[PDB]
């Protein structure tokens, strides 16, 4: 198990890790979450108690180096840094989890729930979405636009998503005018997983991370993405059959952790109502469409 | 965006625009099998294209053998309507294709803005007028071209014969709508007022009548009279 150590917390903040939050008060003696869980990415997020402008956070790994977070004054946040000095760390870690100044990731053994949302999510290809190859850890916040909104402005704080737009001629092929408009298999299986995502995993490892953003950060662009996602698979007739029951799983579990009170600004009407009714995958979501007829009826 | 009464002075400026209309494109009669089931039979269609500036058609003669062996006729009918108006731009010299197109029918918008994605700068517009385009088979030259069509064919034509020599696009367009509008509503008496003078014929190079100015405000009236009347008839007024 490891742990992020806080340097301290000199501002009142709610405090994420993955689905979980606690709130901090201004100058409360916290330093840190401990028995974060090894073989999975996490997401480490922020809501300051006199703005909740900007939620903000950094997806990690911590495999890939020893992260810790500071509060820096000047920029008005909690930056997430990687100390390099292994023995510094340890020397670190230990003295706070001696004077139990941590809290510890509450994970209960038969829950399932973040290896669920995450389980195709690799901080790799985070690194390819969020660009910033200097950091081993990725920031994301509320406000940050997607390549495809920019589109439609600051290039270096974008969210690289996989653009996807049915009304292009990437998803039209001339002389299939009609077959690819209403039924999008070529656009799915040949453009995007054949050619740009090379398999289904990386597919919905983009899908399962833009849900977790538009989750955790209220952000936009992210909601955007995992719908149309979401959207190109149930409308293509010919879809592998294991990658539909993956995907009926994926969407179980998000559609299961998503805030009751938060659906009227996550989920959007068209989409689900058009993937679980009218679509050729409509009868393909089992698992999905009972979960979503007994959570939220009033959105069908 | 959509075209309505707001912005009509647009339909006449000098940026080439086309209305697409797709009302008998697809066109059957149904009737009784003799099991007592019921069955279509398609008849010959067309697409109307038509530049409200020039008065140039370009009517595309949909003929039966394009729905053979095909299914969901109704849906097929916009994409082959996009297809053929795509095709028609494609074909059009540069300096000839028009900035914009104006679908009559919202459920065409989306056929057709597939279909000409390789033309970005082309917009593809709604439009907030009930324009009467669907009684284009009640004039009787355009009819028969249809009827009588073997295979596809791209038929050419003025819809306003020769009146662009004494009025105005804007004018002319009226005209046409009143007259559309007329057929549509009774097309046997609106036959009538235009026929009812045998010494006023149409033109071997025309789809109406050869009316004097003075002639053509008659007309006018008595179209805008039937229209009234069969409100009246209609609705009990
Ligand atoms: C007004 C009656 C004249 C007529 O029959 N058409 C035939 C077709 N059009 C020639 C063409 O298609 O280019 C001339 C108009």
């Amino acid at each position: 198990m490891n742990t992020v150590p806080f340097t301290s917390a000199p501002i009142e903040v709610t405090i994420g890790i993955d689905q979980y939050s606690f709130n901090v008060k201004e100058n409360q003696p916290f330093h840190g979450i401990k028995d974060i869980p090894i073989g999975h990415v996490h997401v480490i997020h922020f809501q300051h108690a006199d703005n909740s402008s900007m939620r903000y956070g950094y997806w990690f790994d911590c495999r890939m180096g020893n992260f810790y977070i500071q509060y820096d004054p000047k920029d008005g946040l909690y930056k997430m840094m990687e100390e390099r000095d292994g023995a510094k760390f340890e020397n670190i870690v230990h003295n706070f989890k001696e004077r139990q100044m941590m809290v510890s990731y509450p994970k209960i053994d038969e829950d399932d729930t973040w290896y669920n949302l995450t389980e195709f999510v690799q901080m790799d290809k985070i690194r390819k979405i969020v660009r910033k190859d200097e950091n081993q850890f990725s920031y994301v916040d509320s406000s940050m636009t997607t390549v495809q909104e920019n589109e439609l402005s600051d290039p270096a704080h974008s969210l690289n998503y996989t653009v996807i737009n049915f009304k292009s001629r990437e998803a039209i092929r001339p002389g299939h005018e009609m077959e690819d408009f209403l039924d999008k298999s070529y656009y799915l299986n040949t453009v995007m997983l054949q050619g740009i995502f090379k398999n289904s995993s990386n597919y919905f490892g983009e899908l399962q991370f833009a849900f977790l953003n538009a989750m955790f950060f209220g952000n936009y662009g992210s909601s955007l993405q995992w719908h149309a996602m979401i959207e190109l698979i149930c409308s293509s007739a010919t879809v592998p059959k294991h990658m539909l029951d993956k995907l009926d799983e994926i969407l179980y579990y998000q559609i299961k952790t998503l805030p009751e009170q938060y659906s009227d600004i996550l989920l959007n009407e068209r989409v689900w109502n058009i993937c679980l009714y009218s679509s050729f995958q409509k009868n393909s979501l089992h698992n999905t469409e009972k979960i979503m007829e007994n959570k939220y009826p009033e959105l069908l | 965006g959509a075209m309505n009464s707001s912005n009509y002075a647009e339909l006449f400026n000098n940026d080439i625009k086309l209305f697409v209309d797709d009302t008998n494109v697809y066109r059957v009669t149904v009737h009784k099998t003799f099991e007592g089931n019921v069955a279509t039979k398609a008849i010959n269609g067309c697409i109307f294209t038509l530049n409200p500036k020039t008065g140039h058609l370009f009517l595309k003669i949909i003929h039966t053998s394009v729905w053979a062996g095909q299914k969901r006729l109704s849906q097929l009918a916009k994409w082959k309507t996009a297809e053929e108006v795509s095709a028609l731009v494609r074909s059009l010299p540069k300096e000839e294709q028009p900035k914009q197109i104006i679908v009559t029918r919202k459920a065409m918008l989306d056929p057709l803005e597939v279909h000409m994605l390789d033309f970005p700068n082309i917009a593809i517009r709604p439009t907030e007028l009930r324009l009467p385009f669907s009684a284009a088979m009640s004039i009787d030259k355009l009819s028969d071209v249809v009827m009588k069509a073997t295979e596809p064919q791209m038929v050419l034509f003025n819809i306003y014969d020769d009146w662009l020599d004494r009025i105005s696009s804007y004018t002319a367009f009226s005209r046409l709508t009143l007259l559309l509008r007329a057929l549509k509503t009774n097309e046997e008496s609106a036959k009538m007022i235009l026929l009812s003078d045998p010494t006023i014929t149409i033109k071997s190079y025309h789809l109406w009548p050869s009316f004097t100015d003075e002639q053509w405000i008659t007309i006018e009236s008595q179209m805008r009279d039937l229209i009234l009347t069969e409100y009246g008839r209609k609705y009990n007024v």
